[PDB]
């Protein structure tokens, strides 16, 4: 009830990563640099603007 | 209905923060 | 949306554009709704009297997008709850051109609910007392609220009805992980101590110990294992971390399907493994931050109860109870005097990420049946197989691929969680997995 699911699952799902188009060292790269720009960019951009707010609050608040 | 663009969304974004600040300001020297 | 469609026009709404717009102005306007988004964040609402109380919603800042005392203080929240409330009302029977008034009514209804939490926000005194505010403060209050959450609105329609890309909801959380990072390991706040002063990011800290001490060895060991503040092991775990989650959801069962109508156009048809690409992440994220809200307020109030003291036993992070064991031990270090706890842990969260996995697949209309659907009406077959396999080719792989990647998508935010990796598990998953939607977006225009 609990021993033949759960191989059965455990199977199934080994199946399907020994069939999945797994990332090569190329695709892994180009993936990697455009999450790197997307963080940077968001990342960065939010920092500068947390920093140009904290003297205002300051002031103002 | 009313159908804004994309230039008047940013326009009231701008102003309601300009809004808060000016609050903010009138707040800070009236106190 | 005939009785209610009087109120469902004065609204303002987004016009369509006329013409396709070029990858440029869209990532421009991206960039001025993220921009916007961020300067509404660091504005502090007006009428506060002291933020010095603990945060009644601390947990739910992070799924929300929110940020205390400002002016995005419910954050995606007009966004989700008139989403919600739209499914909630169609899948209760109780509502059914009509597309227009659906969109009013949707705007509508997500401005009652924007009110009604700018109401509960305020009298849980997260801004003060209240009765000393005033009627005119807190009215003043609820107003700021109300226009931040019709931007926030206009914001996410001028996302997605072709302006910009991607949506509020991603946009809006993805940000406020990576600047959560980039603050962490970038911070000029100094907090002095007996020992003197450090910077609370870790690279400037790395620097200032690096230049101000003497022994450099001891620096690097204290500026690489700080316990009190962010270290850059778990900045380097962070980046381990991200890797990880990008070679994973980088999985796909590349289906070869082949079009029967207009004989010519082969193609690809992938299934990632990450098959409900981090809703597993924000559902189990969201039962658990507003349970902790709600084990917190009833914490209070019926205190020393039993139903109060199985729910959840505060302190504030949680000693006992339900929210005990929902909680994420403090590292692995903690795991020992407590291993039922740990193992309890890294069961739920697996065992919830892949049942709301498999549950979303069959509620939001990506279940095999409904991919079998589309492929019938759009002629599409899978090559090497027949035309009426394409079910069971389906079913064979769509839901073990759903239950795996709510497995490996809890394993992720556990290990991540394990290794005190900056942003937490939730954060770096919900900032990896969004950032993907944004790369394929920009592939796919770059491409068309
Ligand atoms: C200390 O004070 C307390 C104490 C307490 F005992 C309870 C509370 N209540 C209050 C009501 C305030 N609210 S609330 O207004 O902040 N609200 C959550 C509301 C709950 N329901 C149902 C809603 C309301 C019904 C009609 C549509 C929907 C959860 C709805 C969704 N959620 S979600 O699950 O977090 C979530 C889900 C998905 C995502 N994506 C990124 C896609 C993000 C978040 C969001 C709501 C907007 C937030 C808190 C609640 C604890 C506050």
């Amino acid at each position: 009830q609990f021993v033949e699911p759960s191989r059965q699952f455990v199977k199934d799902s080994i199946r399907l990563v020994k069939r999945c188009t797994k990332p090569d060292r190329k695709e892994f790269q180009k993936i990697a640099m455009a999450t790197a720009i997307g963080f940077a960019i968001m990342g960065f951009i939010g920092f500068f603007v947390k920093l140009i707010h904290i003297p205002i609050n300051n002031i103002i608040v | 209905g009313l159908k804004v663009g994309p230039v008047p969304v940013l326009v009231m974004s701008l102003l309601f923060i300009a809004s808060v600040f000016m609050l903010h300001i009138w707040g800070k020297y009236t106190r | 949306l005939e009785v209610i469609k009087p109120f469902c026009v004065i609204l303002p709404e987004i016009q369509k554009p006329e013409r396709k717009i070029q990858f440029k102005e869209k990532v421009l306007w991206t960039a001025i709704t993220l921009f916007i988004f961020l300067v509404c964040c660091q504005i502090p609402l007006f009428g506060i009297m002291s933020s010095d109380s603990a945060d009644p919603f601390y947990w739910m800042r992070v799924i929300l997008a929110s940020n205390r005392g400002t002016l995005m203080e419910l954050g995606i929240s007009p966004i989700v709850t008139s989403g919600l409330i739209m499914q909630l009302l169609a899948g209760a029977k109780i509502i059914e051109k009509d597309r227009a008034l659906f969109n009013g009514a949707q705007k509508l209804f997500g401005m009652i609910i924007t009110i009604g939490q700018s109401i509960v926000y305020v009298m849980t005194g997260m801004y003060g007392d209240p009765s000393e505010m005033g009627a005119g403060i807190c009215l003043l209050i609820t107003i700021q609220l109300f226009v931040a959450g019709l931007i926030v609105l206009l914001l996410d329609e001028l996302l997605q009805k072709g302006y910009g890309l991607g949506s509020g909801i991603s946009l809006f959380i993805a940000t406020n992980i990576c600047e959560t990072i980039v603050w962490k390991a970038f911070s000029p706040t100094t907090v002095n101590t007996g020992r003197g002063m450090e910077f609370e990011g870790a690279i400037i800290a790395l620097f200032h110990l690096l230049a101000t001490r003497t022994d450099k060895v001891r620096a690097l060991r204290e500026a690489f294992y700080r316990q009190n503040l962010p270290n850059l092991m778990n900045l380097i775990a962070t980046i381990f971390v991200f890797a990880v989650v990008i070679y994973f959801q980088g999985f796909r069962y590349e289906l070869p399907i082949r079009s029967t109508k207009v004989r010519g156009q082969i193609g690809i048809y992938p299934i990632k493994l990450f098959y409900t690409s981090n809703i597993p992440i924000i559902l189990q994220s969201a039962l658990v931050s507003n349970l902790y809200v709600i084990s917190q307020m009833l914490s209070a109030r019926f205190s020393g109860n039993l139903l109060v003291s199985l729910l959840g036993t505060w302190s504030a992070y949680p000693v006992g109870g339900l929210c005990y064991y929902l909680s994420p031990p403090e590292s692995f270090g903690s795991v020992l005097e407590d291993p039922v706890h740990a193992v309890v842990y890294i069961v739920f969260m697996l065992g919830s990420c892949a049942f709301f996995s498999k549950t979303w697949i069959e509620v939001s209309g990506s279940s095999p049946r409904d991919i079998a659907k589309q492929f019938k009406d759009q002629g599409m077959v899978i090559n090497g197989k027949r035309e009426t396999s394409i079910y069971r080719e389906l079913k064979k792989i769509i839901p073990t691929a759903a239950a795996f990647g709510g497995l490996c998508i809890g394993a992720l935010s556990v290990l991540a969680d394990f290794l005190g990796a900056i942003g937490s598990g939730t954060g770096i998953l919900l900032a990896v997995t969004i950032i993907y939607q944004y790369f394929e977006i920009f592939v796919k225009e770059q491409s068309e």
